[PDB]
């Protein structure tokens, strides 16, 4: 997935 | 004719988007202007994912779409907002709402000349343009909300947000101009100048691997090929 | 509503639209020469076109130039799109043979491009535009004042402002009830700009792989 | 000039 390769991203979208 | 919710889902739009970044200032001051630059994009990328968050759609796509849809329209939120702070009358960008930058200063900061090039004559021509805050809001919705990108699942979806925020858009032109019928268009052609901005964008970030110049890690992991 | 001279122009432009056969090393040799010289007929046929629509040959000849070198591509994809037969999966060129996936594999194209001319091609034909449609994006293709190298920015975008508004008039007596159809066709224009950055890297691996495109393709998209 | 280096497409502009 993307997510799996984009963690700082993933992080500001849940925060 | 602008419908009671489309009023009304343009004003969160406008009202969505209503600090320790390395100062600007010999290999120690060039390196410090590209941590300047790269910082104030971070800051960017920050305040998109913030905005689209208060996107009408966006949290209801899936995590994966939405992190598609923000991986590949931060470059053309950047030059949108880029383009907003364009004075015309020297030339310059003026980030920070304080410091102002003009194709030279851009340069010193690591970008190469056929991508600077460009990111001016694009906001020049937004600027004649004369966008409001809504128009902006509208067009960056728009960019963001695009089926196409590479990797977006549910496509239909997506372009069925990209619509209504097209629609809207449309609906609000024609009273903000209601004698040129082109200022609706004009402004969605942007959105192709945009693309292929884009596209001269992902050479520069080629050009910085190829002098082994590193980008932080949210803009790596972003723009950066892995 | 549609003026009398939107009237004319689009009739203009829809009136104005209106090699190597096909089979080891030769045979790939024999299907790229096929295919890149399928080219150099829509390339002849663009240019021919293009000297027909109102405002084109009073820009100088460096601007027409400069505006048929990069449009190329995207005119040649639009017209692709055209021929796309949604129930073979096919396009149909020449009006013969119909080529898929694969036979533009065996004709030399690298999958990262194959993949997005189709799935535009797919997309396209869901809008079901008709001649007098195409005719216009092609229009508007053309007068792009963003391109490398135009000199008179400002009438290049003033001559894509009058095809821009006779289709939308046109498109609200074709479509009178869907005010989205007219923007959902100018959008995809915005995905006709990232397929014309997939084809640059499609000709760039053709040098990579030393592939040699004859005179014409090589003048208008070799990076010389 | 973009013409002495597209002499191909320059002469079908010309015809
Ligand atoms: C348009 C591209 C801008 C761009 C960079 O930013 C300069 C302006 C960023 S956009 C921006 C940031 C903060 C504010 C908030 C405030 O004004 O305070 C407002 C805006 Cl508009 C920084 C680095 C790169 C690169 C690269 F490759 F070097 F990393 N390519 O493009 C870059
Ligand atoms: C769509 C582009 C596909 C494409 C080519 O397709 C040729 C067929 C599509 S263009 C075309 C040609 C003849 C007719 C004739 C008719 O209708 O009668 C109609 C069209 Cl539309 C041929 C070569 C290349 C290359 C390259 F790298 F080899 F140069 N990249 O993409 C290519």
């Amino acid at each position: 997935s993307l997510t799996e390769r984009h963690k700082i991203l993933h992080r500001l979208l849940q925060e | 004719q602008l419908s009671p919710e489309q009023l009304g889902m343009i004003e969160k739009l406008v009202a969505a988007q209503q600090l320790r970044v390395t100062p600007w200032p010999s290999r120690e001051a060039r390196q410090q202007r590209f941590a300047h630059f790269t910082e104030l994009a971070i800051v960017s990328v920050q305040e998109i994912v913030d905005f689209a968050k208060q996107l009408p759609g966006f949290l209801q796509l899936s995590r994966e779409d939405q992190i598609a849809l923000l991986k590949t329209s931060a470059i053309e939120v950047m030059l949108l907002e880029t383009s907003r702070r364009y004075n015309p009358g020297s030339e310059s960008i003026t980030f920070l709402k304080d410091f102002s930058y003009n194709r030279e200063d851009f340069a010193k900061a690591g970008l190469q000349v056929e991508f600077i090039n460009p990111i001016f004559e694009f906001s020049r021509a937004m600027n004649e343009l004369q966008l409001n805050d809504a128009e902006f809001a509208l067009l960056i919705a728009i960019s963001i909300f695009s089926a196409d990108r590479p990797n977006v699942q549910d496509q239909l979806q997506v372009e069925r947000l990209q619509h209504t925020y097209v629609e809207a858009l449309h609906a609000y032109v024609s009273i903000h101009h209601p004698h040129d019928r082109l200022m609706f268009p004009r402004m969605l052609m942007k959105l192709v100048s945009l693309r292929t901005l884009s596209s001269v964008h992902s050479e520069q970030v080629f050009a910085l691997r190829l002098q082994d110049k590193k980008l932080p890690p949210l803009l790596s992991e972003i723009w950066d090929v892995h």
